[PDB]
């Protein structure tokens, strides 16, 4: 807000992600 | 332990890193005790947020430095040299003297930080200068040690700013620096549960803001207030932590006992959405939208255990609840954690290969099935495969739980996981002498924390042999250009790296002092706003994944 965004699990782009 | 030059050299890697951070992470423009969040490893300069207009601000975000505080205090424990802990005090005391709002909230977190060179507040996200945490798990006992009054006010302000509704326990992510402080926040009486057990897996409709990756920091903070502060100051806090923790438990799947990600769903309050990709929760429960047509009543947000929801439940919040069970000597917290882990792994774990299936809390798997339509959990055609995490994150809670409550099914799960991680054989029970792989080449900080837990469990010195060999490999692979980096091609190092804590916890264990080091709780930080050309950006990518 003012740019709307979520806070879901998996959203922050950690290096651990496949 | 009989200590060796190799053990010393690992401590010296950490001392070198600490020296680098305390030097290179200080501003030359205006020198204060504050630290940079990150260091460019080519230039040796603190990293910068770049705004869309091209202005740059050097980042100091105290929410992203808690693990460095823990490494400083750990280094004083293992070295018997007080200077490290005293420098942690110096940094912390200056932050708390200067960078707390009038309402008791720190200036830190996902959408706020301090300009290291000018000491001005920064708001990476335009029109959203707010207090945001997300499984950050601050180092409360040390913060309380440095300034107990500010730490009490902080915990009370965190609850006051984020709890939107004291009956539904809807929690906002974006806490206002204008919210009024209330010293008597935890004196509100505990309400009834909204959770109607005969309706599960359908949950109560409210705003649905009860995700465990908001609830877990609140529960942790309320219980640390009770633990740390005098009775009168902390009145009500353990009761409110207990109520909130219990709501997750009451909403667990009524047939499988599997844990859930949240205990309420969002009401359908507005209509229509712009399309299937418009996933604002005001249009109703997002799982029911994306999966409901095929799956029915199981498709509600709390029952989704994939898309990293399982990680926040079986890794992050599991570590917090186990830590609280142990701290408080609370058997009811403990049995409920153990039951949750067991009931999850009975549904999701594949012992033939060590993978975790993508499931709902009733056990229904979507493994391999392309999503039928767009929505919150992915575009149409996305496929979720069974996952085996890169490192032993999910192992650690199983070992900590076993160390509290010796369940043989936990033991069998840990033996099977470590087998698939290439560790070798733990053996058939905790009395076995293990046959471990001393040449294991994929190691992580989680290897060391887990091997140390198994040493505390079994007292078998083989686990210390294994951990020492792993720690030597860890330093060889991740200690790069004076810092700890997940890939040697990366340009910028974060001072919240956990390799130092893991290395020092092993050194403590060799010196018989394990219990004296801050425990690893899985907290981490990030900054979210507009970065240069990019509207929806995290420092995690825009800074810490840049290559040299
Ligand atoms: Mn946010």
């Amino acid at each position: 807000h003012h740019h709307h965004h979520h806070h879901s699990s998996g959203l922050v782009p950690r290096g651990s992600h496949a | 332990a009989d200590y060796t030059e190799q053990d010393a050299m690992r401590v010296q890697a950490v001392k070198t890193y600490i020296d680098n951070v305390l030097q290179e992470g200080r501003s030359q423009i205006k020198t204060t005790p504050l630290l940079a969040d990150g260091i460019n490893t080519t230039t040796r300069k603190p990293v910068e947020w770049i705004y869309p207009d091209g202005r740059t601000a050097t980042i100091s975000n105290f929410a992203n430095q808690q693990n460095f505080l823990r490494a400083l205090t750990a280094m004083s424990v293992v070295t018997e040299d007080q200077r490290y802990q005293l420098e942690a005090v110096r940094i912390t005391r200056y932050f708390m003297d200067n960078f707390i709002a009038d309402n008791g909230l720190f200036y830190w977190g996902g959408h706020r930080f301090v300009n290291l060179d000018t000491l001005e507040l920064e708001g990476p996200q335009n029109k959203n200068s707010v207090h945001e945490l997300k499984n950050h798990y601050p180092y409360y006992p040390f913060l309380y040690h440095v300034d107990p009054h500010a730490t009490e006010r902080y915990i009370k302000a965190f609850w006051q700013a984020h709890v939107e509704d004291w009956q539904s326990l809807d929690m906002g992510r974006h806490g206002s620096y204008s919210k009024n402080y209330d010293d008597k926040v935890f004196h509100r009486p505990i309400p009834a549960s909204l959770v109607d057990q005969s309706k599960l897996p359908i949950m109560p409709e409210t705003k649905g803001l009860t995700f465990i990756n908001a609830g877990s920091d609140l529960i942790y903070a309320a219980y640390q207030l009770d633990w740390l502060a005098p009775s009168a100051n902390a009145q009500g806090s353990a009761a409110w932590g207990q109520y909130l923790m219990t709501q997750y438990k009451l909403a667990k799947h009524p047939k499988t006992g599997a844990p859930v990600y949240q205990f309420t769903s969002p009401k359908k309050r507005e209509w229509p959405p712009q399309s299937d990709k418009d996933t604002n929760s005001k249009y109703g429960d997002r799982a029911a939208r994306q999966f409901g047509p095929e799956l029915g009543n199981i498709a509600r947000e709390g029952n989704v255990l994939f898309k990293s929801n399982d990680k926040s439940i079986v890794f992050n919040n599991a570590l917090i609840e186990l830590h609280l069970a142990e701290q408080r000597n609370d058997a009811a917290i403990r049995e409920q954690v153990v039951d949750a882990l067991l009931n999850f792994y009975r549904l999701a774990y594949n012992p033939e290969n060590g993978t975790i299936k993508p499931i709902f809390s009733d056990g229904t798997s979507i493994e391999g099935i392309p999503l039928a339509r767009d929505g919150y959990y992915g575009p149409k055609g996305r496929v979720f495969n069974a996952h085996k995490p890169k490192t032993e994150e999910y192992l650690l809670p199983i070992l900590r739980a076993y160390r509290l409550q010796a369940d043989p099914e936990l033991w069998q799960l840990a033996a099977n996981m470590t087998h698939h991680y290439g560790w070798g054989s733990l053996g058939n029970d905790a009395k076995a002498k293990p046959t471990l792989n001393m040449q294991l080449s994929s190691v992580s900080p989680m290897t060391l924390f887990s091997a140390i837990e198994l040493y505390q469990i079994t007292q078998q010195p083989e686990y210390l042999e294994f951990a020492r060999a792993a720690a030597d490999k860890l330093v060889e692979k991740r200690f790069v250009r004076g810092y700890f980096l997940a890939n040697p091609r990366y340009l910028n190092a974060s001072i919240d790296a956990i390799e130092p804590l893991a290395l020092l916890t092993l050194d403590a264990t060799l010196k018989g002092k394990t219990a004296q080091v801050a425990p690893y709780l899985s907290g981490s930080g990030y900054i979210h706003g507009e970065f240069a050309g990019k509207e929806n950006a995290y420092d995690t990518n825009e800074i810490y994944k840049q290559t040299r």
